[PDB]
């Protein structure tokens, strides 16, 4: 009975463990550095802070979280029976590997440093399926996004070479010195790429904004205008814009795939797969066909 | 006015299936209360109705028949004032 | 305005996803703020105008740092890097700072806020697709029996007359009222049957996938 009791309440331990994880993060976020069930826990934590203090309260909350998770892990292995699948299987199991890593993070957070509790918020992704689906919108086509970034990097590389060869003089950057303000930044090819990449992509206008304002009467004025315009139309409107297009395309693909899967599941029965429309004007209906006649 | 108006406008026909599966057509008079149904309610029912699991919307339509009858009854009493 | 309501429905339907994405954005901002406090605390300098020094530190405590990063980082197009002081290229910590802003730009402005936008577009497409299907079903099949328009082809009785008179739902509603109103002793054959069926709560007397108009060919076959 004892192990069964631990395994039966899996939602309770997981809900609490996440529940404590959230409260510890807010407390450290709000106070660091320092010298209904949910409202009830809020009152207890607030009361402990008032009397015990920020320090002891954080230490207690960490101790409860560690105890909750370790018993959560032992229950998880017992309920899932990963050992029966094979000792090699549990080691290679993704869910088991994630849990031990979280356990390691919890103990490090309790002892190594308080801020390690911050990364525990990543568990929220696992807790919420909708957020996981949103993340899947970028993970499914991650290769395309990475390649587009590589194509972007190549374009910035080409523009940096052109700027160094022709427009090296105009590459002037303002810097604040800790206890001249402006100085050149394209003296060497490497630093030129960093300046264009770091300050060009981020800026809405692009590379042109960071560079010095060109005189309208200057002879090289038309060259600068074309150069700046090309970067705007080749690196900010057709390169970064594509990356978001991939994300939108993935969103549509995921929705379409989910819709088709749900329709198949709710329209045809598991075993024989006959469509619902077949079970029309018959003594036996589709609902009873799947419930009893073709119950998997 | 027109003699063949009260006996014509208040007439309707429907289709039903009996126990023996033999379809029949029923021609019946339209009761006076039924004539008081509001057009706005008629449009709402047509658009708001949703399909059930079988894809047949008849179940939802029948379930709201009693509400329509009560609404028509209030309309008759409202028309009195 | 219904059109404006539909536009608002484009964000209301998937409001939970948008809120969760905002929570993920807050979590990422929280992590970046922690990293800045540990490593790049000195560089966190903000300019302020005093009502009747101009620049002072803003990351002295964690709470102020997160507000500065969240308030002035997400809003700025570049991200966190714009608000922070300009780093010297020859400074030793220049590469670390450069990576810091680029990560924020590629992790909080291009793949987080853009996701919130993408959710809105997905809702827009979903709403249009659902509306299009509903209108097609309403205008292509009749309410009572649900037969498709293509069935009423090359027949004496057309689809328009099939729904107008043969399968008029309001006629069925009128019959329901008549059956409910009329007395038991005055019931006829068909009226007695439906009254019994209505009491049994079995909705089978309604025709399904069949009508007399198409049975006319069946009658010829008979
Ligand atoms: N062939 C099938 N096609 C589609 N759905 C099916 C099929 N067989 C079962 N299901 C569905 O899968 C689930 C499994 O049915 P199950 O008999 O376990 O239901 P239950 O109501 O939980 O059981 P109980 O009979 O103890 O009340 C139910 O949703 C059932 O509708
Ligand atoms: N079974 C059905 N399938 C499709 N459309 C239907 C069905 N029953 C009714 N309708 C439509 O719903 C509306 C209700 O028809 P109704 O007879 O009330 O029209 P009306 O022209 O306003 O009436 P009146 O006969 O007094 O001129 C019409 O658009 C009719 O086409
Ligand atoms: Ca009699
Ligand atoms: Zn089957
Ligand atoms: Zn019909």
């Amino acid at each position: 009975p004892l192990i069964y009791w631990f395994s039966r309440r899996m939602t309770l331990w997981g809900s609490i463990s996440f529940n404590l994880a959230v409260f510890i993060n807010i407390i450290i976020a709000f106070f660091y550095p320092y010298m209904s069930i949910r409202p009830l826990i809020v009152a207890l934590i607030l009361r402990s802070i008032y009397y015990l203090g920020i320090g002891p309260t954080l230490n207690i909350l960490g101790a409860l979280n560690l105890t909750n998770k370790i018993v959560f892990v032992v229950s998880f292995v017992g309920n899932r029976g990963t050992f029966i699948r094979g000792y090699k299987a549990m080691v290679m199991d993704m869910e088991f590997l994630y849990h031990v890593g979280y356990i390691l993070t919890s103990v490090l957070g309790l002892f190594a440093h308080e801020l390690f509790y911050s990364i525990l918020l990543f568990d929220l992704i696992y807790r919420e399926e909708t957020l996981f689906n949103v993340i899947k919108s970028v993970t499914r086509n991650g290769r395309s996004i990475l390649l587009t970034a590589l194509l972007a990097l190549i374009l910035v590389y080409l523009f940096s070479i052109v700027g160094f060869l022709f427009l090296k003089d105009d590459f002037i950057l303002e810097v604040d010195r800790l206890p001249d303000s402006t100085e050149r930044a394209c003296d060497t090819l490497l630093m030129c790429i960093v300046t264009v990449m770091n300050h060009g992509l981020r800026n809405g206008g692009g590379v042109g904004d960071i560079l010095r304002k060109p005189s309208k009467d200057e002879s090289l004025f038309p060259a600068r205008v074309v150069y700046d315009l090309l970067f705007f139309f080749i690196v900010i409107i057709i390169v970064l814009n594509l990356i978001f297009g991939v994300i939108i395309d993935t969103f549509a693909d995921l929705r379409s795939e989910k819709q088709k899967k749900e329709e198949i599941l709710k329209t045809t029965c598991f075993i024989c797969g006959l469509e619902r429309d077949k079970f029309d004007n018959k003594t036996v209906s589709f609902e009873e066909h799947i419930k009893l006649e073709h119950n998997m | 006015e027109d003699p063949l108006a009260y006996y014509e406008n208040h007439t309707s026909q429907i289709e039903i299936v009996r126990q023996d599966r033999s379809m029949e057509q029923i021609v019946f008079p339209v009761p006076g209360i039924c004539q008081f149904l509001t057009e706005e309610t008629k449009h709402r029912l047509f658009t708001t109705t949703e399909q059930d699991e079988q894809g047949s919307k008849v179940s939802d339509f029948f379930d709201q028949s009693s509400f329509l009858h009560n609404e028509m009854e209030w309309q008759r009493k409202l028309r009195s004032m | 305005e219904e059109t404006l309501f539909n536009v608002i429905k484009s964000v209301t339907r998937n409001g939970r996803s948008i809120l969760l994405t905002a929570l993920l954005a807050l979590i990422l901002v929280y992590l970046f703020s922690i990293v800045g406090f540990l490593f790049l605390k000195d560089d966190f300098i903000l300019e302020v105008d005093r009502l009747p020094d101009s620049t002072e530190r803003a990351c002295d405590t964690l709470l102020m740092c997160i507000v500065t990063v969240m308030n002035h980082g997400l809003r700025n197009g570049g991200g966190v890097g714009d608000i922070l002081r300009k780093p010297s290229k020859d400074e030793s910590l220049f590469p670390a700072r450069v990576v810091y802003d680029l990560l924020f730009f590629f992790i909080v402005i291009i793949i987080v806020l853009n996701l919130i936008f993408g959710v809105i577009i997905d809702t827009f497409a979903d709403l249009r697709s659902e509306k299009q299907k509903k209108e097609e079903i309403l205008k292509t099949t009749c309410f009572i029996c649900g037969l498709e328009r293509d069935k009423f082809d090359n027949k004496t009785v057309s689809f328009e007359e099939h729904i107008k008179l043969e399968h008029n739902m309001w006629n069925y509603l009128y019959f329901i009222v008549l059956v409910r109103v009329k007395n038991k002793t005055d019931y006829t054959g068909p009226e007695s049957y439906v009254a019994q069926m209505i009491k049994n709560k079995n909705l089978d007397w309604f025709p399904r996938m069949r009508a007399m108009s198409l049975v006319s060919n069946e009658g010829e076959g008979e």
